């Protein structure tokens, strides 16, 4: 799976 | 219609590895596979030699290529990435005819951010700059493609997901969906297109006012719903939620199918279960309401998902010929995130010019003769502003 941004 | 022909089927991919566009930058042109990631704002490609990457960004090949003489660094919620900022001429294939000078991040350094057979090897981050690496001083794509072009600031999607198993050939064979750059093409939904509201221009955060589980209102304080935001982010496979809904959402959903029963494996989005071939007992499985701040005043509409999009297809361990599936729903220690598997069931507009995010049953959403996923309202909603986190 993906899992993408912190802030 | 087939307002952008040009645009449709331009993408390939699926909800656990993520759908991707063809792209090219530099001159010549090079090619090179996309992520499309509305749940980030950096544009960034692989630019050296990688064991999961075919192809990679070669700069000193480029003959418009620009240093910028700056480090960058990029954490999602899983994987990152280092890599040096610099501008080129980039390009979509099947998108509007354009060229534009955008900046591009060259990953030389990363760790769990490339996924070997994914077949792409950058990422477009379709957010806005509040929450682009270094600062917001660095202009996202789609802004300098605005800002350069006459392509209307909106985008739209439908992603495809296949219903079941998809070996690596097949992937790459495939359609996965279809990104319309600057319009809305009527041919990828049905049914009328209801807005949201961007509550904050950053990741693109919306109100989630109320949950149902085949009906039943899950009955939380809606401000747990968006704890502490709610965003669309085509490049997280599940739909996550954070903890307090999450458990509250998994014992619903147990409860509607208990007439079976699974292992905590299943429910922790870790583990598989398989059936015999075609009998998913789909109509065991409750459909799920997400209700979104609308428009007008007091005033909502619901998006409901079918266990077709919330249960992953994924091939069986001994590739028998079971169907077999995995819990795409899971926890959030960042707020709510609706992923791929609850946009495949609808074609999503991005109105960036008004500020709004539209949803409206996908043409291509998996369904069976009994169910199909829905997009409906009006429905007489108060204080829905307060359901937003502060």
């Amino acid at each position: 799976e993906v899992n993408x941004a912190e802030f | 219609r087939g307002s952008f022909v040009e645009m449709v089927d331009n993408l390939r991919g699926k909800s656990g590895q993520g759908y991707y566009v063809e792209m090219t930058v530099g001159s010549p042109p090079q090619t090179l596979n996309i992520l499309v990631d509305t749940g980030s704002s950096n544009f960034a490609v692989g630019a050296a030699p990688h064991p999961f990457l075919h192809r990679y960004y070669q700069r000193q090949l480029s003959s418009t290529y620009r240093d910028l003489r700056k480090g960058v660094y990029v954490p999602y919620t899983q994987g990152k990435w280092e890599g040096e900022l610099g501008t080129d001429l980039v390009s979509i294939p099947h998108g509007p005819n354009v060229t534009v000078r955008a900046n591009i991040a060259a990953i030389t350094e990363s760790d769990k951010f490339f996924i070997n057979g994914s077949n792409w090897e950058g990422i477009l981050g379709l957010a806005y700059a509040e929450i682009a690496r270094p600062d917001d001083s660095l202009e996202p794509f789609f802004d300098s493609l605005v800002k350069q072009t006459h392509v209307p600031n909106l985008f739209s999607l439908q992603l495809c997901g296949a219903g079941f198993p998809l070996n690596q050939s097949e992937v790459l064979a495939s359609v996965g969906g279809s990104m319309i750059i600057g319009g809305i093409d009527h041919s990828l939904y049905t049914g009328s297109l209801w807005y949201t509201p961007i509550r904050r221009e950053w990741y693109y955060e919306v109100i989630i006012v109320r949950v149902e589980i085949n009906g039943q209102d899950l009955k939380m304080d809606c401000k747990e719903y968006n704890y502490d935001k709610s965003i669309v982010d085509s490049g997280t496979t599940n739909l996550r939620l954070p903890k307090k809904v999450f458990e509250a959402a998994v014992k619903s959903i147990k409860a509607a199918s208990s007439t079976e029963k699974f292992p905590d494996g299943f429910w922790l989005g870790e583990q598989l279960v398989c059936w015999q071939a075609g009998t998913t007992p789909w109509n065991i499985f409750p459909v799920i309401s997400l209700y979104l701040m609308g428009e007008v005043t007091n005033q909502s509409f619901r998006i409901t998902i079918l266990p077709q999009q919330y249960l992953r297809p994924v091939e069986d361990v001994a590739t028998s010929q079971d169907d077999c599936y995995k819990f795409a729903i899971s926890q959030s220690s960042t707020g709510t995130v609706m992923g791929a598997v609850i946009m495949e069931g609808f074609y999503v507009v991005f109105d960036r010019a008004r500020k709004r995010i539209g949803f409206a049953v996908s043409a291509c959403h998996v369904h069976d003769e009994f169910r199909t996923a829905a997009v409906e309202g009006p429905f007489v909603t108060l204080d829905m502003e307060d359901c937003g986190y502060n």
